């Protein structure tokens, strides 16, 4: 039994020196006997290398003391419809030194607003992980040859979380003392979070008494929407999948049962304002 | 297409620590509220006739001890995270980690919590003679 998360996506035909491996699994063959591992006389450590390690599969299913869910319940997200900002991702594919997994290319939000971040993974090296640019491509299909543009109109990934925070901040900070994104198929979205989102216990802002949304990692401090200008990462925010609520078919089709003035424009902001417009006729409407 | 590197019971407890502000903290927290520590590690087959010492090149578990493949006890290792270090290098992976046998059940926790003496190069605590 194994999972996706944390797969390794190089085309490096071995496995890693049992010095450098993460995991049981990863290390070589070679170095397999008797239920463990052994360290063979002469066999080195890689000192060059460069593995993509894939953020597909994350499961937030955690009870922890003092952590607060991040998905949450129909019932919940009715109540903080104020907090509601639809979101999704348009991914692009890993190539030439890995393949097998999606980097964020364009995030898209209910706001309207979309952002195009540079194709950027998680490189695990001898030394530590090296968040950095990769090479991509968009998926294949005429239904993605709008992404072929944005390949090379990338922000780097500091840029867009700061830019995230700023127009989650401008939004919410009259309507909200969080967020609830809304997601349709969660799994790509929950994965691109990892580049923008800290989690940790509840904790109240730096300059009152309302509850932390953002934090900053210039001065490992923490900022309500009011007081979070500068700040890079959303900071305990809440989520809810639409998809998991009964619904058949994709996204538009379910969408335009209640509603026909959001035409498919066929972009990232286009499906999170259709999630957001479908879940608000779901719990508000008749 | 690619590799499995992991198992499904870390699945929790490593998407927990990948998103937390403070991992270690995260991971400390985790194992109060009752989760299971982190599997999975590279724990190695040796002679158990080492110097003792916390980290190495090759294993050296003394009969105290087990002795892993370094970057598999490491949190941020294998959560894929940044390193506390001043220059975000790790000071485990490429070594092996020798951990007491009575903590070889957790020894991601041991190697957050645990400090090696720089005089000896034992474990404060488990092994350190400068004390
Ligand atoms: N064939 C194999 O099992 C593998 C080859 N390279 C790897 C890297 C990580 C995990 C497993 C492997
Ligand atoms: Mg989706
Ligand atoms: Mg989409
Ligand atoms: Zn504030
Ligand atoms: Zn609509
Ligand atoms: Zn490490
Ligand atoms: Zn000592």
């Amino acid at each position: 039994n194994v999972t996706g998360l944390f797969k390794d996506c190089s085309k490096v035909i071995t496995g890693l020196h049992p010095t450098q491996a993460p995991t049981h699994l990863s290390v070589d063959t070679k170095f397999k006997t008797e239920g463990l591992c052994v360290d063979i006389p002469g066999i080195p450590k890689d000192m060059t290398y460069r593995r993509l390690i894939s953020m597909m599969g994350f499961k937030m299913n955690y009870q922890v003391n003092g952590y607060p869910n991040m998905f949450i319940t129909r019932e919940e997200a009715i109540r903080h419809v104020r907090a509601w900002i639809g979101f999704d991702v348009e991914g692009c594919h890993a190539t030439r030194e890995a393949v097998g997994t999606n980097l964020p290319l364009q995030l898209g939000f209910s706001t309207g607003v979309n952002l195009v971040a540079v194709p950027t993974g998680y490189v695990d090296t001898p030394n530590n992980t090296d968040f950095s640019r990769v090479s991509a491509k968009p998926p294949p299909g005429d239904q993605f040859k709008h992404l072929i543009p944005l390949m090379y109109k990338g922000l780097p990934w500091n840029v867009v979380r700061i830019k995230i925070v700023q127009m989650l901040s401008d939004t919410l900070k009259n309507l909200s003392d969080r967020v609830v994104f809304v997601l349709w198929a969660h799994g790509f979205e929950l994965t691109s979070m990892k580049y923008f989102v800290k989690i940790g216990p509840e904790r109240t802002c730096c300059l009152c008494d309302r509850r932390a949304t953002c934090f900053s990692t210039a001065s490992d401090t923490y900022a309500c929407w009011h007081h979070s200008i500068g700040f890079d990462y959303v900071y305990n925010p809440f989520m809810i999948d639409v998809q998991q609520w009964g619904f058949t078919g994709n996204l538009q089709s379910n969408h335009d049962l209640y509603c026909q003035v959001h035409g498919n424009a066929h972009v990232a902001s286009c499906d999170a304002i259709m999630t957001r417009c479908l879940a608000v006729h779901e719990c508000f409407v008749k | 297409a690619g590799n499995a590197t992991e198992v499904p019971a870390n699945s929790t407890v490593l998407s927990f620590c990948a998103f937390a502000v403070d991992a270690a903290k995260a991971y400390k927290d985790y194992l109060a509220s009752g989760g299971q520590p982190i599997t999975n590690c590279v724990k190695m087959l040796c002679t158990h006739t080492g110097t003792g010492q916390a980290i190495t090149v090759t294993p050296e578990a003394n009969m105290d001890q087990e002795s892993f493949g370094g970057a598999s006890c490491c949190l941020y290792c294998r959560c894929h995270i940044d390193h506390p270090n001043p220059k975000g290098f790790c000071d485990l992976k490429g070594k092996y980690v020798q951990i007491p046998t009575t903590c070889a059940n957790d020894p991601v926790g041991f190697t957050l919590k645990n400090t090696v003496c720089t005089v000896c190069g034992m474990w404060k605590g488990y092994g350190c003679s400068c004390d």
